[PDB]
């Protein structure tokens, strides 16, 4: 168990070897991270079983040991940054002006950023560091590019 | 059962690389949580 903000890297050491399945953000004691990365399962912290607390399938959405506690969001104008954790790699910034995702119920962002699947849960930052989002849920267009969504969570 | 390992520290980056496009797409997110280009 540990109580440390920042972003987290998802393991999995029984399958397939030590690989990587997905990022999670840790803040308030809550752990947060894409649906489709954990299917909702228990986590290992080397000493602490975190236990999904809230989860959608629709929103891809999961938290542990809280409730979902992000709430910010993109202002549909500035520039975000992902904060890219791929697989087997260091942690980098990726600035970016975001998309639009066109649905029925409305528009939500979305970044252009083409990232290895094992990279989804990857959060998405405002100029004051604020996660306004999981990057790893999406589309890919004719280019064979990805275009990721700004999943964000009600709080 | 898997686990978790800290990769970082959760902060905006002064002078990052500025990448990708800003397109706009008509897509469709269905019952299962999955986006589709409409």
């Amino acid at each position: 168990g540990e109580t440390t903000d920042g972003v987290y890297r998802v393991m999995t050491r029984r399958l397939l070897g030590s690989t990587q399945v997905g990022v999670g953000v840790m803040q308030e004691g809550v752990f947060h991270t894409m649906w489709h990365v954990t299917k909702g399962a228990a986590l290992r912290s080397g000493e602490g079983r975190l236990d999904p607390y809230w989860g959608d399938v629709k929103q891809d959405l999961v938290s542990y040991c809280g409730p979902w506690k992000l709430d910010a969001a993109w202002d549909g104008l500035s520039e975000v940054q992902l904060l890219a954790v791929p697989p087997g790699e260091r942690a980098k910034n990726i600035q970016t002006l975001p998309g639009i995702f066109k649905t029925k119920d409305g528009d939500i962002g979305a970044v252009a950023l083409d990232y290895p699947a094992g990279t989804s849960g990857s959060p998405i930052l405002d100029k004051c560091g604020r996660v306004i989002g999981l990057y790893g849920n999406g589309v890919v267009i004719k280019n064979g590019s990805y275009v990721s969504a700004i999943t964000q969570g009600k709080r | 059962d898997m686990y978790i390992e800290r990769a970082g520290d959760i902060t905006w980056e002064k002078d990052a690389e500025v990448t990708g496009n800003s397109p706009r797409l008509d897509v469709a997110l269905d019952e299962s949580g999955d986006f589709s280009l409409v």
